[PDB]
């Protein structure tokens, strides 16, 4: 079931049931698309079966944000491939992520691969994917540099950016994900689905 | 055209925010004090969120090289424009060859310089607000140093009143306001948060008392905006400001009004910090009074 809570007085919070699914991220993903095609929208927000959307007039359209985004709720109506080049410098806790699963590295290589995932959110820095549902068996214990590819626990993603991580890194990426001058700045988009390629 | 000598502690180049891609991680930055910032644009004629410097706790020697106008707001640092000593929110003239002197501020935290015209630098996604965490806006990035200088734009004196700054801020609960017992919920409006040395651009951590929640449930990252007060496993509560993350998955227990987010960046770190509880139509009133407020400025 949906909820719909004021998130101070300028947006409004959609939340689903804690037991999560592929299927209310789609309908996020699509309503994502609807809200910020409209003046009085400022931003729209997806995480977690949830969406927070920033309203430009929210004098008026505050109340009529919890009987609004609940009845569009009830509505409901790309493919990238990054090239990572997995171990040596890149990645120097595969050795580690190998040990763990009980998997030499070729196999956490070639299953980590063969998982085609979809971006659920973006948020922390700027163009970094919450990259959803990992192999079971590839999950393991937990300044990084950009563009680096690693796993901590059941989450999965690229480090866009050069800050303090706890992820277990098993490779590093050329591709930008996050760009400020190229002429689309972040690559990837919710709702997107992430494919990695392996090089050595 | 603006060369500086004493850049200071944490000074840079600060816009109205780099919005509309909160969706993608990136943060909409600013002036802290949004309201001194447009006030300072105001006064020299240029639009409310034009490019204007952030200084935080004075110590800034600025010299000019083009003829123009100028003006300073935010805390007060005792200004001396070589022979005279110039004050807060006013229209001043500025010839050519002379230098303008701020000092460590007693009250306050954060001041703010704007010049005719606007600081021309490349606008990085509609937007010349210095991302410090991710490198981008202003001068490549970065606080500003010594020697550096900052190109102004081309522009085509009445004293103005200023905003008073405060400890006690107004802020409505929820929605993780109903996990904390009665003794914390009590303790956030009644007790004095002191701020610790750890508060930055990013966010503010609240040094008082310790606040228990009751659900140990797990909590799926959600968006965030400036103003959540989030309340982490320790229960020292953090205040997001503008540099701050886009998700998070912490308890919110309270969100502070756009109104009174300015009084936060003139708040001293080592001064209390009072809550209020608040009202969607007060917090809304509030909202139109200083967006009201920023009107009767733009007709001087």
């Amino acid at each position: 079931r949906a909820r719909c809570y004021l998130i101070g007085e300028t947006a409004v919070v959609l939340e689903l049931e804690p037991p999560v699914t592929l299927a209310s991220q789609k309908r996020i993903w699509r309503l994502a698309q609807r809200l910020v095609d409209m003046p009085n929208v400022v931003e729209a927000i997806p995480g977690m079966n949830n969406i927070t959307v920033i309203l430009r007039n929210p004098e008026s359209l505050a109340l009529d944000a919890i009987e609004r985004l609940q009845r569009w709720w009830e509505e409901s109506e790309r493919f990238i491939e990054i090239p990572v080049v997995y171990g040596g410098a890149g990645g120097p806790d595969l050795a580690v992520v190998a040990a763990h699963c009980g998997l030499s590295e070729k196999q956490v290589v070639e299953l980590h691969s063969s998982v085609e995932y979809v971006v659920w959110f973006l948020g922390f820095q700027p163009g970094f994917p919450y990259l959803g549902s990992l192999p079971e068996q590839l999950h393991t214990p937990r300044l990084v540099p950009a563009g680096s590819v690693g796993i901590g626990g059941p989450q999965t993603g690229v480090y866009p950016l050069a800050t303090p991580g706890g992820w277990q890194l098993i490779g590093h990426t050329s591709l930008s994900l996050f760009d400020p001058a190229r002429d689309e700045p972040i690559l990837l988009r919710p709702g997107d689905s992430v494919r990695f390629v392996p090089q050595k | 055209m603006l060369k500086i000598i004493r850049a200071g502690m944490y000074t840079t180049v600060q816009d109205g925010g780099r919005h509309g891609f909160r969706q993608s991680g990136i943060s909409h930055c600013g002036a802290l004090d949004m309201p001194a910032l447009r006030i300072a644009n105001l006064l020299v004629g240029n639009d409310a969120n034009a490019p204007a410097l952030e200084i935080t706790l004075g110590q800034l020697t600025v010299e000019f090289e083009t003829d123009g106008w100028f003006a300073l707001t935010g805390a007060g640092c005792e200004a001396r424009l070589d022979d005279n000593a110039v004050w807060t929110g006013w229209r001043l003239p500025m010839k050519a060859g002379q230098r303008l002197t701020l000092k460590r501020p007693q009250h306050g935290m954060r001041s703010y310089l704007a010049v005719a015209g606007g600081i021309d630098v490349p606008p990085v996604m509609g937007s010349c607000s210095t991302d410090l965490k991710v490198g981008i806006g202003g001068l490549e990035g970065r606080l500003l140093k010594d020697g550096d200088r900052l190109p102004i734009g081309k522009s085509k004196a009445q004293g103005v009143k200023q905003l008073l700054w405060g400890n006690r801020i107004r802020a409505l609960p929820g929605p993780e306001y109903h996990e904390f017992d009665r003794a914390s919920q009590d303790a956030f409006w009644r007790s004095p948060w002191q701020l610790s040395s750890q508060s930055n651009r990013m966010g503010y951590r609240l040094q008082g008392q310790i606040l228990k929640r009751t659900t140990d449930r797990e909590l799926l990252s959600h968006g965030l905006l400036p103003g959540v007060v989030q309340v982490p496993h320790n229960g020292q509560p953090i205040v997001l400001m503008n540099d701050a993350q886009t998700t998070g998955g912490y308890p919110r227990i309270a969100c502070i009004i756009e109104a009174d987010m300015y009084h936060l960046a003139q708040i001293p770190l080592g001064q209390p910090i009072h809550f209020v509880q608040c009202s969607l139509e007060e917090a809304l009133k509030a909202r139109q009074d200083q967006q009201r407020y920023f009107e009767q400025l733009a007709w001087r």
